[PDB]
């Protein structure tokens, strides 16, 4: 993949969505990501993407990176790939679809 | 580059001359040696011209330096056939005429016409313009 | 002594990991270095394999068949030999006491 | 520094390469000049302290032998350029099975498709055939055969 | 030291090369040695470098001074076999490896390191780790 630093920015329709870093000052970053405009943001609310290995992983422990927006973007990828449950350290976490399911 | 298959080989060359005292060919051991060769080139002039191209007595270590000529090219057996292997795509029936003649001629560290006039006498050739570079290559070392 | 020595090349603090019986155990962070290193190294390795291929193919063939190659200067200097020791008596003579062994 | 031996082996590739008999090489054959003598340069390493064109460049430098003999010494015969212990790894990311067998097609992809890219030309050249029914190909005896 | 064994012995290898001029080793009679003795290791300079080691003229006094280094150890026979023999404990298959290593190594006057590779590189050994005594006393003689 891209060594481009692919990291999760804080956003208010997506409350973190993918950005890539590229271009840091001090404590601004000037991101690119998902919708290929570039915005300025302070570092210290972005926070390390895992590596596609880790994406959909059974127990959310075994992240590298371990922080709000890699939990809520694991629960994402799970939950719109149809599966309800994830293990985070000693918690199982349900996201209830509401549908009856097999 | 006088390798121990070559040395052996002339130290056996030698060895069937030799008999005469403690190991020196000398002029009655070629003469005697030219009886059992089928060929009557014993003249004496010529048999004493040959002691000419050594300072004296031909031991075995002086016969070795006599032939310091012969070593001066003298790639190995197999050496020479694939040298010449190259120049073949047909696979035996080997080099055409015209590209052998070019080769040596007008390319590399050129051959001058006399040379040309000089192979073409001993090279084995077809009536259409192939040459046999694996005859070549025996006719280099000689068995027939 | 796999890991002792992984560790021990990835320049990593000994606050950061533990060595265990079955398990290392690691900090936040580390996989990630190793993921993206992985990714790299992969590439590097890919390339190594490239230029080795091109090394072994990279025979110039004017260097094994054309003209002033060293078999053509075989033909030519043992060619050259011949024509001088064809006529020479001790040449001559050596090839025909062999065969009489 | 190199030894005289050295010199003269450098030498003796050299003297092939300027072909036209002008004492010099045009610089595009410096990558190649290189694997003449046995060291396998990256084209990554060629063009950067090796100072090569672009790739299939002609015309635009020569090099003369003096020249040529830093180029041999401080460049790939001053770096690591892999072993076998490398490649073995390496190929085990395309293991998927564990057997020692990568399939044809895969094995032609990752050197088409990845790295400082080959031609379908040089894959097929390099190819000694050694593929099985959906036995596919060996690994390690590739990288055998094309480190020898 | 050289006994009467030893220098008979030298005595026959002396007088199989012999045959030229009134008993003295000279260069020719060494190369046909060699002819007898299939291998070609015949080469000038070396064989005429092994005429350095005396001051001239290889007779068979000179060739027992010549082997004047070869005396220097050189415990007879049975001695060598006894020696080692007090290290077995076993009886044949003789000494391990570890007890001989010390033995040469930390004991009376010690072997250097690269005397230990010297003799590990040429020493008849098991997979397990013991040595051959009478194997060792048989190479240091020699008949294979």
């Amino acid at each position: 993949f891209d060594a481009k630093s692919s990291v999760f920015v804080v956003d208010a329709k997506e409350s973190y969505v993918k950005a890539t870093v590229q271009s840091r000052e001090g404590g601004k970053v000037t991101a690119k990501t998902e919708g290929g405009a570039t915005v300025t943001v302070k570092d210290d609310q972005v926070f390390s993407m895992n590596p596609p290995k880790y994406d959909k992983i059974e127990d959310m422990a075994m992240m590298t990176h371990l922080h709000e927006p890699a939990v809520l973007y694991n629960l994402k990828e799970r939950y719109a790939a149809w599966m309800i449950y994830t293990y985070s350290g000693l918690f199982c976490v349900t996201v209830n679809p509401y549908k009856w399911l097999p | 580059m006088f390798d121990q298959t070559q040395i052996q080989e002339f130290k056996e060359a030698f060895t069937v001359i030799d008999q005469n005292r403690d190991g020196i060919i000398d002029k009655e051991d070629l003469r005697d040696t030219f009886a059992a060769m089928g060929r009557l080139n014993v003249k004496n002039e010529e048999l004493d011209a040959m002691m000419k191209e050594a300072s004296g007595p031909i031991n075995f270590t002086v016969f070795l330096t006599m032939f310091g000529e012969k070593l001066k090219g003298a790639d190995p057996e197999d050496v020479i056939t694939g040298a010449f292997k190259v120049l073949d795509p047909e696979g035996k029936g080997t080099i055409k005429k015209q590209f052998l003649e070019e080769l040596l001629t007008t390319q590399c560290d050129r051959f001058s016409q006399e040379e040309i006039k000089n192979m073409w006498a001993a090279f084995p050739p077809d009536v259409g313009g192939n040459v046999d570079y694996k005859n070549i290559c025996y006719v280099i070392t000689h068995g027939d | 002594k796999a890991s002792e020595k992984l560790l021990g090349s990835i320049d990593i603090d000994h606050t950061q990991y533990k060595f265990g019986h079955t398990k290392v155990f690691f900090k936040a962070g580390l996989l990630g270095t190793l993921e993206e290193m992985r990714d790299e190294k992969l590439a590097q390795l890919i390339t190594r394999t490239q230029a080795v291929c091109r090394g072994y193919l990279m025979r110039v063939e004017f260097k094994k068949m054309m003209e002033r190659r060293e078999s053509i200067f075989c033909i030519q200097y043992n060619v050259r030999a011949f024509m001088n020791v064809k006529h020479w008596p001790w040449m001559k003579l050596y090839f025909k006491i062999k065969p009489l062994l | 520094e190199f030894s005289k031996e050295q010199q003269e082996d450098f030498k003796e590739a050299f003297l092939l390469f300027d072909r036209t008999g002008e004492c010099k090489i045009t610089l595009s054959q410096v990558g190649d000049v290189l694997r003449a003598l046995g060291t396998n340069p990256t084209n990554a390493e060629v063009k950067k302290v090796l100072g090569n064109p672009s790739n299939e460049e002609m015309n635009a430098k020569k090099i003369e032998f003096e020249q040529f003999l830093p180029m041999m010494q401080a460049i790939s015969n001053n770096k690591d350029q892999g072993g076998y212990e490398d490649f073995v790894e390496g190929l085990r990311v395309f293991d998927k099975e564990g057997n020692g067998t990568v399939m044809g097609a895969e094995l032609r992809h990752v050197l088409a498709t990845l790295g400082e890219k080959m031609k379908e030309e040089e894959v097929e050249a390099l190819l000694a055939g050694q593929e099985d029914s959906n036995g596919c190909i060996n690994y390690e005896a590739f990288v055998k055969h094309i480190m020898s």
